[PDB]
């Protein structure tokens, strides 16, 4: 709904597929994924379970000098009704970084290690519990400025805010 | 001055899920077999000015008992041993020439013309330690050494070489190619630009179609490399096909790279190379190098499991 979006900062499953389609369209660096067949969510299209972008450079640490690359996915958290960002860091010679080293690319200005809902292994992840409130603030701010954003743009807003959490990871988003 | 052309090495990227996917294959189905398995590798153009793309093994890589914009399918083979000692006793040169020979056959049969995605054919030799849950592997990207090495005449940023109109028209064509599901993962193509400065992208087989006007023709390819002074590894076998089919002395090539998900011509490069002219399979090179040296790679996933 459009009222649920403005007042709660939330996102329905269909609206998630909608916004995700729009992210892929504008920023083709992002792709849809199916993931593990056994980890499929029946409330989401089988070919559209989560969104991912690979080989994303991170040339310096968040504390503001050696180059690391990231794979970062966006899943849909059915409980919070918000997207969730999951990141996988890599060595200067493209070897898997240990999840706790990613905290160095998180801004020290809450992130936690957990299992991915669609993939194997442990991923660092920004917890979504506060995303609703965050999105409500950003909606409020834009509304009075005259900009009335619709739900098909959630992810573009979502990712601009996420840039303050991971400033040095250079993924794509337009405005 | 006409210098010797140097190709930037292709680097690999094995996603975690590939091993997990294989550890299941080995334990539930294969058993002791060390027999080779055919796999699918994925790559794409350069996506950022600072960082170049890779050949990526995912869990989709293993047989389904595929290929979008960001995943161009490339055929490969996996040799996984049961012990450390049998891994070390692998005949690298006979296995490299075995795979390089498969490429050359496709170049000769007109297969590479129909399907040029066969050119970046690759080899992986590995050792999966299912006890400790650590993995030892080595990637190989076979590329032929041309008897007299290809000579570079010039290499300009694509936006320099092209005008403004040409630039617009090329990237408009390039993005169209990337935008339609049938051509997105076809990583080798021709770029022709009419004297009117209108650009169109055609398949390799349509080369003969492409001779018509006072029109430039460029042998384009998805360039995984980001470096502004060297073309990527896939140019090697690509130039091999060009010589083997049409025996061109002078070849204009288009290093196709992108940024923000669309064609980027300041990043992309136009170059012209020079080749001299019964013959058999040349020499092959290219075992990927670790932090600098002829050494295999190892990853321990005991903590993920």
């Amino acid at each position: 709904p459009h009222m649920a979006f403005k007042e709660k900062g939330v996102l329905s499953v269909s609206e998630f597929v909608l916004a995700g389609d729009n992210l892929v369209s504008k920023c083709p660096t992002w792709s849809w994924e199916s993931g593990d067949a056994s980890k499929r969510k029946p409330y989401l299209p089988s070919d559209k379970q989560f969104l991912i972008t690979r080989n994303v450079p991170c040339l310096r640490r968040a504390a503001s000098l050696r180059t690391r690359t990231y794979d970062l996915s966006i899943t849909y958290d059915k409980y919070y009704q918000t997207p969730r960002v999951w990141l996988t860091g890599y060595d200067e010679s493209r070897m898997l970084l240990q999840p706790e080293l990613v905290m160095e690319d998180v801004s020290q200005d809450t992130v936690t290690i957990e299992d991915h809902p669609h993939l194997p292994g442990k991923h660092a992840s920004v917890h979504p519990c506060r995303h609703g409130a965050v999105m409500k603030k950003i909606i409020d701010v834009l509304m009075s400025r005259g900009v009335e954003p619709e739900v098909d743009k959630y992810l573009f807003l979502f990712l601009k805010f996420m840039a303050s959490v991971i400033p040095t990871i250079e993924y794509d988003y337009t405005m | 001055p006409a210098i010797i052309l140097q190709f930037a090495p292709l680097n690999s990227s094995v996603d975690e899920g590939f091993w997990h996917s294989f550890s299941s294959l080995k334990l539930d189905k294969l058993g002791i077999d060390d027999s080779p398995i055919s796999i699918t590798g994925f790559y794409g153009p350069c996506g950022h000015p600072q960082v170049s793309n890779h050949l990526t093994l995912l869990s989709e890589s293993l047989p389904l008992d595929h290929g979008n914009r960001n995943k161009c399918p490339v055929p490969g083979i996996l040799y996984n041993t049961n012990t450390v000692e049998s891994f070390n006793k692998l005949d690298k040169q006979s296995l490299l020439k075995a795979e390089a020979n498969k490429i050359w056959e496709d170049i000769q049969s007109g297969k590479a013309l129909e399907d040029p995605s066969v050119l970046p054919r690759f080899l992986v030799i590995s050792f999966a330690d299912l006890k400790k849950w650590s993995f030892r592997y080595w990637f190989a990207f076979p590329a032929f050494v041309l008897d007299p090495p290809v000579s570079l005449i010039e290499l300009k940023p694509a936006s320099e070489y092209f005008s403004s109109e040409e630039a617009e028209s090329v990237s408009a064509a390039c993005n169209d190619w990337r935008d339609s599901d049938l051509t997105t993962d076809v990583p080798f193509f021709l770029v022709s630009v009419s004297s009117d400065s209108k650009a169109s992208i055609r398949h390799l087989k349509d080369l003969e179609a492409c001779q018509g006007d006072h029109q430039k023709l460029l042998f384009g390819f998805y360039d995984p490399c980001h470096l502004p002074s060297n073309p990527g590894w896939p140019l090697r076998n690509y130039l091999a096909l060009i010589r083997s089919r049409w025996n061109l002395e002078t070849v204009w090539f288009f290093c196709y790279r992108e940024s923000r998900g669309f064609a980027d011509l300041n990043l992309s490069l136009v170059g012209q190379a020079s080749i001299t002219l019964a013959e058999t399979v040349p020499n092959s090179v290219g075992w990927e190098l670790n932090k600098g040296k002829r050494v295999p790679r190892s990853i321990s996933l005991a903590n993920s499991m």
